[PDB]
């Protein structure tokens, strides 16, 4: 009878933003409610445990509420950080039964204060690279099934305190150049195209 | 192991009135452990249908029970209550008089 | 005045005779309103007062599931405590638990209580700060460190300060005719024969709090009449006067044995 | 904390697998969960000090046990493609309703109809752009893994013989090469951005490693081409100019 | 209503 539902299913936000992740459940006879974060390699990690009779919990930038009468829980994430990017699942413990919800996949985009969008071609061991663009720049997929476009992905050079998004494109086509590799995706007009 | 001797009391729900329906009680309390045997007697004969409350204890953790049966009092009939416990070397019978 | 809700549990192990007998009861003030006995064919929490029968099935199913979970937890505790005290599995032992909350006439929480006993002696108890434990012996201190690690008091304190008070406030409203009315006693004195005795009686009163030569006087324990009312009498072996004080009385009544 | 074995598992339909779990030291309770795409994280069974305590909607062909040493086993027999999922182990001190569980890394199971489509990946490193070094004053190196199936791949970088993590990004999910074919091979890309002076130093070794989890040497193979076993294909790159 | 608590000793 227990049905745990979460909203939203995904969330992509700029870093520093206060986040509201919602959880709902249908059976109010719970022992506790938990919020977990799942990272692809490490598995699940409990963040907050709200006892049966408790109405809220807190841990640093995390604050969750509990209303058994209405069957709702809200997790609040103050000033989101890129290290908060994970999947957030609410769990309830019932009589001899544990239930998990669908989960909210959270991606906290960093702030690129000095955007320098450009497209380079790497030496073929053919790979094109779109990098150093702002977090608002969305990398649309390919228009042809022969060109492969990966989504943006942040690399952190903590030794120099600098981050940069990047997307890789490659294809076996003879008539394939980097000047048109990302042309299906909206690209900044100030994107540097070297010759 | 703590062993406490029960406090037996025999009485009636209603006051003295022969010829009307009444409830005969045998309230035991202050005993430990819970295992106890309580019987209600009519002229020395055991009463068949005897009710009893749900086991519960007081502050000092000692239990207390209430055995009760509906009856009609008589100046002729002499009722009693037998309580056997591990603390008792012999079963203790407490007879019921109207003014106690 | 002030009110209370309490829950009493008792598990008595029966070696070789099966699973322990579990009996739990619920009280508002001195009124029984719920019970659960494992010795039934289909064990379920059953009502014992009119003002509690109005609760829906979602209430009774939760009450039954909690009673059965406490019976299961107790069965494990019985076996665990045999290890703690190095006792044989052939002997019967008794685990008791009581928990509840005291509210005042304003409705706020006066005191929260949760305490456990093993074989009639205190084992572990939640202190009145609802945050720390006092264990009675070194075995209970094993339980205490485990209960502190698992943050057990956090849940108890939330319940005693929250759910316990709110539902007690609801029960007194739906049963205000029987739970907030005080029935005064029906006092009378009798004589039983150069020596004799005078017996000051107090019959049919609610709640149970009643006051009746603090040395030679013989006072019996307050007993229930079987119909939610109570009885009490005092005896001593014109110059004698028994004091009667009750919350349902307008004035503290003094009475002498009218010959 | 909690450890599980194996980490990855490629098998065929109808087979039987054993998933092992060693809970946290001192924990008496172990839990098994199945995380699938169509059902999410689903509770299978819970053991407490050797005794089964609780069960979710665990299949008739799923079998589990807790041992006196508290380590647990999960047997999945008569396997089907729908059994493909992540299987998590968790442990807790005991049964406290006020305490939490502690999850293991998880076991990844993919069940295929036949292992004929299992293919190891091909790896290639692409040296940085000369125009990028003059502009961004940095050098980024892209690793590419092509033509592997299934998606059980773990990519890592190794600079100068030792592993690195800074300046590294990797796609969270593999890329389907031919979304037309249902059994298409997968691809995955990862980048390593170092200082322009570090790559220009001709005595720096750059090597991306792809741990491909495929078949075991205990499985059968009736094809003339190489057996797609668990291997480590990698591509090397040294400093230029 | 009763307390929901599982706390073995
Ligand atoms: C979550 O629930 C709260 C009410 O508790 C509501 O105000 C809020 O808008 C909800 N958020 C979402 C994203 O639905
Ligand atoms: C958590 O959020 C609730 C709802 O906004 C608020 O009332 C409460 O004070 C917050 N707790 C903390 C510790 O900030
Ligand atoms: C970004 O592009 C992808 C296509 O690769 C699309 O699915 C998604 O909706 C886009 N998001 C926004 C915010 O435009
Ligand atoms: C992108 O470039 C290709 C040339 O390779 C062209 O065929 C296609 O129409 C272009 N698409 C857009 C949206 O400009
Ligand atoms: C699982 O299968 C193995 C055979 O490899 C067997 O030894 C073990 O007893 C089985 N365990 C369960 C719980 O079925
Ligand atoms: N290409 C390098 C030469 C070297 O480091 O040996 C440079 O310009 O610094």
């Amino acid at each position: 009878k227990q049905e745990v539902t979460q909203i939203p299913a995904a969330l992509s936000v700029p870093e520093g933003e206060n986040l509201v992740l919602n959880c709902s459940f249908t059976d109010s006879a719970i022992y506790n409610l938990q919020w977990f974060r799942q990272d692809p390699g490490k598995g699940l990690t409990s963040l907050l445990l709200i006892q049966s009779s408790q109405r809220e919990q807190t841990s640093g930038r995390l604050n969750a509420s509990l209303d058994k009468s209405s069957g709702r829980s809200t997790l609040y994430i103050a000033a989101s950080q890129p290290g908060d990017s994970a999947t957030y699942l609410c769990a309830v413990s019932n009589f001899n039964k544990f239930y998990f919800g669908s989960g909210t996949k959270l991606n906290v985009k960093p702030n690129i204060q000095n955007p320098d969008p450009a497209v380079y071609q790497l030496r073929d061991s053919s790979v094109c690279l779109f990098t150093d663009f702002d977090s608002q720049t969305n990398v649309s997929q390919s228009k042809d099934s022969d060109v492969y476009i990966t989504d943006k992905c942040v690399l952190d050079m903590r030794s120099m305190d600098f981050k940069s998004n990047s997307a890789v494109a490659w294809s076996n086509k003879s008539d394939f150049a980097c000047a048109n590799a990302f042309n299906n995706s909206i690209i900044p007009e100030d994107t540097f195209f070297p010759s | 192991m703590i062993q406490r001797t029960p406090k037996i009391q025999v009485y009636s729900r209603h006051p003295a009135e022969n010829g009307k329906s009444n409830f005969l009680n045998c309230y035991v309390s202050g005993f430990h452990p819970s295992d106890i045997e309580v019987d209600l007697l009519k002229n020395g004969e055991r009463i068949e249908k005897v009710e009893h409350s749900d086991l519960s204890f007081s502050k000092d953790w000692s239990f207390y029970l209430l055995y009760y049966t509906e009856f009609t009092p008589t100046e002729k009939d002499e009722y009693a209550c037998r309580v056997n416990h591990v603390t008792l070397s012999q079963p203790k019978i407490v007879k019921w008089d109207r003014d106690m | 005045g002030s009110h209370s809700m309490r829950y009493f549990h008792t598990s008595v192990s029966r070696p070789g005779r099966g699973e322990p007998r579990f009996i739990t009861v619920g009280y508002v003030d001195d009124t029984l309103f719920v019970r659960f006995d494992s010795d039934a064919a289909s064990p379920r929490e059953e009502p014992r007062a009119p003002w509690i029968e109005q609760e829906g099935p979602e209430y009774w199913d939760r009450e039954t599931q909690i009673s059965k979970a406490k019976a299961q937890t107790d069965r494990e505790d019985l076996r665990t405590l045999l290890r703690y005290y190095n006792q044989s599995e052939a002997g019967s032992h008794t685990l008791q638990n009581m928990y509840g909350c005291d509210v005042g006439p304003d409705g706020r929480l006066l005191r929260g209580y949760h305490q456990d006993a093993y074989d009639g002696k205190d084992y572990i108890a939640l202190n009145e700060d609802l945050s720390s434990w006092t264990a009675a012996d070194t075995a209970a201190q094993i339980t205490q460190r485990k209960w502190e690690a698992a943050r057990v008091a956090e849940q108890l304190r939330a319940y005693l300060e929250g759910e316990c008070v709110e539902w007690l406030r609801r029960y007194l409203e739906n049963g205000k005719e029987t739970l907030q009315r005080a029935d005064p006693p029906k006092t009378h004195v009798t004589h039983h024969p150069h020596e004799a005795t005078l017996r000051c009686w107090a019959l049919g009163f609610y709640p149970a709090e009643i006051t009746l030569q603090t040395q030679d006087t013989e006072l019996v324990e307050t007993r229930p009449a079987g119909d939610r009312t109570f009885q009490k009498w005092a005896a001593v072996v014109q110059r004698y006067t028994c004091h009667v004080q009750h919350e349902g009385l307008p004035k503290p009544l003094t009475l002498r044995w009218e010959p | 904390g909690v450890t599980q074995t194996p980490k990855h598992l490629i098998t065929a339909t109808g087979q039987r697998v054993t998933l092992r779990c060693s809970p946290r030291s001192g924990d008496l309770s172990v839990y098994w969960y199945q995380q699938s795409l169509d059902q999410g994280l689903q509770f299978l069974i819970q053991y407490y000090n050797g005794e089964e305590r609780a069960k979710g909607n665990i299949l008739e062909r799923f079998s589990a046990q807790q041992f006196p040493d508290l380590h647990s086993e999960l047997n999945l027999s008569s396997l089907e493609l729908g059994d493909s999922a992540l299987y998590f182990c968790a442990s807790s001190v005991a049964t406290y309703s006020t305490d939490t569980q502690y999850f293991g890394p998880g076991t990844r199971l993919t069940v295929l109809e036949d292992l004929k489509n299992v293919f190891p990946p091909e790896v290639a490193v692409f040296e940085p752009s000369e125009a990028e070094i003059s502009h961004t004053q940095k050098a980024t190196l892209v690793c590419l893994a092509t033509g592997f199936y299934p998606d059980h791949v773990e990519l890592s970088w190794w600079v100068n013989g030792k592993e690195v993590h800074s300046g590294v990004c990797t796609d969270p999910q593999p890329l389907k090469e031919q979304p037309a074919l249902n059994d298409s091979r997968y691809c995955l890309s990862s980048r390593l951005r170092v200082s322009a002076t570090f790559w220009q130093n001709p005595r720096n070794h750059f090597r991306c490693q792809v741990q491909f989890y495929g078949l075991s040497e205990n499985d059968e193979w009736t094809q003339d081409r190489a057996k797609p076993v668990t291997q480590i294909v990698s591509a090397e790159a040294w400093g230029r100019a | 209503t009763r307390l929901a608590l599982i706390a073995p000793k």
